[PDB]
RNA sequence: GGUCAAGAUAGUAAGGGUCCACGGUGGAUGCCCUGGCGCUGGAGCCGAUGAAGGACGCGAUUACCUGCGAAAAGCCCCGA
RNA sequence: AAAGGUGAAAAGAACCCCGGGAGGGGAGUGAAAGAGAACCUGAAACCGUGGACUUACAAGCAGUCAUGGCACCUUAUGCGUGUUAUGGCGUGCCUAUUGAAGCAUGAGCCGGCGACUUAGACCUGACGUGCGAGCUUAAGUUGAAAAACGGAGGCGGAGC
RNA sequence: GUAGGGGAGCGUUCAGUCCGCGGAGAAGCCAUACCGGAAGGAGUGGUGGAGCCGACUGAAGUGCGGAUGCCGGCAUGAGUAACGAUAAAAGAAGUGAGAAUCUUCUUCGCCGUAAGGACAAGGGUUCCUGGGGAAGGGUCGUCCGCCCAGGGAAAGUCGG
């Protein structure tokens, strides 16, 4: 099954952005973006994360041992905000320099 | 467009299978035995019901002489008595009649003879 | 020649055949000497009596 | 004790098997297999244990632990004293078949039909009496 | 009440049958799309500068496919 | 040639129990494990386990109708439902045939696939619509989320 | 009432329009004693887990018991016939979860112009070592020509 690019390939939100859910149980919850993987439109944010039972031998240990770790998301969060919550995003329109097409919402810079 | 047979042919077979309850062997199971089972049971519904009608006048009329021998006459000089007694005609399942009450019967068999002397 | 069935056999029939394919359960006994599973007029396989020890076990 | 729906129900109760195993695809035959089976059923399951070990079958060895592990289910995880277990249900159902072509004379083949079994087992406290 | 006679009549299932309940096998049916079919319309030659199609190779680890070719899952320039 | 499907997400089952394993039972995760990788649904033929009612002097196209017995009670206390005993009656289905229970054809069973269609300005009728002494376009042109235009030509109108 | 003609209709998919229904659960499946003159249609419950009914109109790959019909699954024969040369095998010892079948020892029997040895065609890692035990081996299997991994193959003079 074709995946992932339904969304042309593109993400809308950047590696280390501050980013909120909303979706399910963690809806209007907030963390710091650390994978961003477009084509498979993943994302992991912190605080998101569950108890994977890990390898019952020998990673370099006799017994298993279940241990938390980070669960992401396909990008059914909401990205980019300032305006304290949600938020659009459109303005992709020069900064200093003039060139760099920076992000704002109904308000100023992300 | 395409219209292949689904559902349809199913729900069919399954009316037929589940007019065979206890019907013995593949009777029960098979479709194909089911229904031709049901062919020759139609012939055999039809035909009984007509015959059922038949059937109940003789044991009506077993039993009518049998009490009227009891009474020393023998159905046909019985049933020829009281339609000789004319008016006398109640006719359908004497029968009960010679079976439950014998006063009554006996009172019929005596009608019966009047009339014919 | 080559005979071969000339109808199916019914389940009904088929399986009245076999009403005789029971098996017979082993009549066992205690061992006076072991704990307990032996088979008459055999030694007793756990601890190997059949009045003291015969076989090793 | 009565609940919304259904969904309701399979959240609040979990469907367990006390006192059961089951052997899937034992590389035998159903019917060799359920002639041992119907030599256990109903009996003690000590005795079970007793006659499985002198009954003369191959069969005999999956069936007994099949058993065991029975056995070993009602105490473990269901709690039962096992000075009551029976084995109150066993019975064995086919399993998938395994085919082999089987070159015979003239040319023509057949297809030769190795059968699996599904052996279960289901103990239980006899203390019903 | 107990024997004796006469008479009648039940229950046993080795295994079977009908029904029910519960499963096994097996992959119909429903739903689904990663795959097809057709019409319409575009576009339409490739090669001695080596074609079409292959063989052998190139990975830390590589059997298959993909990409590539001893400069071998790539090398240089340009734009996004 | 056959070809398919965990779950929204691998969170893809740490740990314990019987077992050499295979397999399973728990604990966990998950809305669901009534989804566990022989991973959507899961019919039928076929195989079993349990239960009700039954069957070891019986002759039987396997039913049908009648009545008694025993169970049962969610379109359901009845003109019920299931199953029985006993009486009466009763020669599979199709095809092919003067004539089939036929000792005549076909067929192990169940599932799914499987046979009166399409085409053409063609003929000839029935029914229905539009316009009617007259009716209508073809190729094409232009517009298309739509259809208009286009008399070349075709049919009536005269017969021998 | 057979071929045959005529009439009115039921159900399936797709399309247009309407009326709507659906995670407090859809289609499909499963049971059923209700309804209609038939094809059939509803009620309720169980299952399922994401789509779908009813009405009117339109178009059909539209209705199966047969065709020694097709594909697939599963039965009967039946725990039956066979288990592939009548050149036998026996004991002890060992390994292992497990041994008539694997290893060792000691005997026995069979080939010996072979059933011993060396090559050519042909085969293509079958060779040796260490592991394994699903399937393949007509039983078993700790073993194997099976499976996994690592090695082994040397030419001025042999053959080209
Ligand atoms: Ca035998
Ligand atoms: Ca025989
Ligand atoms: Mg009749
Ligand atoms: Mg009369
Ligand atoms: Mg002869
Ligand atoms: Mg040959
Ligand atoms: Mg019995
Ligand atoms: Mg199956
Ligand atoms: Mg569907
Ligand atoms: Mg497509
Ligand atoms: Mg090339
Ligand atoms: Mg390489
Ligand atoms: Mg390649
Ligand atoms: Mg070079
Ligand atoms: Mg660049
Ligand atoms: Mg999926
Ligand atoms: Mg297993
Ligand atoms: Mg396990
Ligand atoms: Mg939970
Ligand atoms: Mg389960
Ligand atoms: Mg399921
Ligand atoms: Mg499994
Ligand atoms: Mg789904
Ligand atoms: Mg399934
Ligand atoms: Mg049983
Ligand atoms: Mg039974
Ligand atoms: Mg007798
Ligand atoms: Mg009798
Ligand atoms: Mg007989
Ligand atoms: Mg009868
Ligand atoms: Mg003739
Ligand atoms: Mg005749
Ligand atoms: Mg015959
Ligand atoms: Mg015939
Ligand atoms: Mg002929
Ligand atoms: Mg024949
Ligand atoms: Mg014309
Ligand atoms: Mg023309
Ligand atoms: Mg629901
Ligand atoms: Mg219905
Ligand atoms: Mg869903
Ligand atoms: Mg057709
Ligand atoms: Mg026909
Ligand atoms: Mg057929
Ligand atoms: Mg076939
Ligand atoms: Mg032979
Ligand atoms: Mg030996
Ligand atoms: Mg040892
Ligand atoms: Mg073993
Ligand atoms: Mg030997
Ligand atoms: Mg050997
Ligand atoms: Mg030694
Ligand atoms: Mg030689
Ligand atoms: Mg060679
Ligand atoms: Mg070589
Ligand atoms: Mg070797
Ligand atoms: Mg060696
Ligand atoms: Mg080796
Ligand atoms: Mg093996
Ligand atoms: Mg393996
Ligand atoms: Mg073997
Ligand atoms: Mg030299
Ligand atoms: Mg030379």
């Amino acid at each position: 099954p074709s995946a992932g690019s339904h969304h042309n390939d593109k993400l809308h939100f950047k590696k280390g952005d501050t980013v909120i859910v909303l979706s399910g149980k963690h809806k209007g919850q907030t963390g710091k973006v650390l994978l961003a993987l477009p084509r498979d439109q993943k994302v992991v944010v912190e605080g998101v994360n569950v108890i994977t039972k890990n390898v019952k031998p020998s990673m370099t240990n006799p017994q298993g041992g279940q241990e938390q770790r980070e669960l992401a998301l396909h990008a059914s969060k909401v990205a980019l905000v300032d305006p304290e919550t949600g938020k659009a995003t459109r303005v992709r329109k020069q900064i200093v320099d003039g060139k760099k097409v920076r992000v704002a919402v109904a308000s100023g810079k992300t | 467009p395409r219209a292949k047979t689904g559902i349809v042919r199913r729900r069919r077979h399954k009316k037929v299978l589940k007019r065979a309850k206890g019907f013995w062997g593949s009777r029960s199971k098979q479709y194909r035995n089911a229904f031709q089972t049901l062919l020759n049971a139609a012939t055999y519904e039809y035909r009984d019901r007509r015959n059922k009608k038949r059937d109940f006048r003789r044991l009506w009329i077993q039993r009518i002489n049998a009490g009227a021998r009891l009474h020393g006459m023998n159905y046909s000089t019985f049933i020829n008595g009281l339609k000789r007694a004319n008016i006398d005609l109640n006719r359908k399942v004497l029968a009960d009649i010679a079976a439950r009450e014998p006063e009554a019967f006996k009172a019929l068999v005596d009608a019966s003879r009047n009339a014919r002397q | 020649k080559h005979p071969v069935p000339k109808k199916k056999t019914s389940k009904s029939k088929r399986d009245m055949r076999r009403s005789h394919h029971a098996l017979t359960a082993p009549n066992l006994t205690e061992c006076p000497q072991c704990h307990g599973k032996k088979l008459s007029h055999h030694i007793c396989p756990n601890c190997g009596y059949y009045d003291g020890r015969q076989v090793l076990a | 004790q009565t609940f919304r729906n259904k969904k309701q129900r399979k959240q609040q109760v979990k469907l367990r098997k006390p006192g059961f195993a089951v052997a899937k695809y034992v590389r035998m035959s159903p019917r060799k297999v359920r002639l041992v089976v119907d030599v256990i059923r109903g009996k003690s399951v000590q005795d079970a244990e007793d006659l499985l070990r002198f009954i003369p079958r191959s069969a005999s060895e999956p069936v007994a632990k099949v058993l065991n592990s029975a056995k070993a289910n009602a105490l473990h995880n269901d709690e039962m004293l096992e000075d009551r277990l029976f084995v109150k249900e066993a019975y064995v159902d086919a399993g998938p078949t395994l085919k082999r072509l089987i070159p015979r004379a003239r040319g023509s083949a057949n297809i030769i039909k190795k059968r699996t079994s599904h052996i279960t087992i289901i103990v239980a406290e006899k203390g019903n009496k």
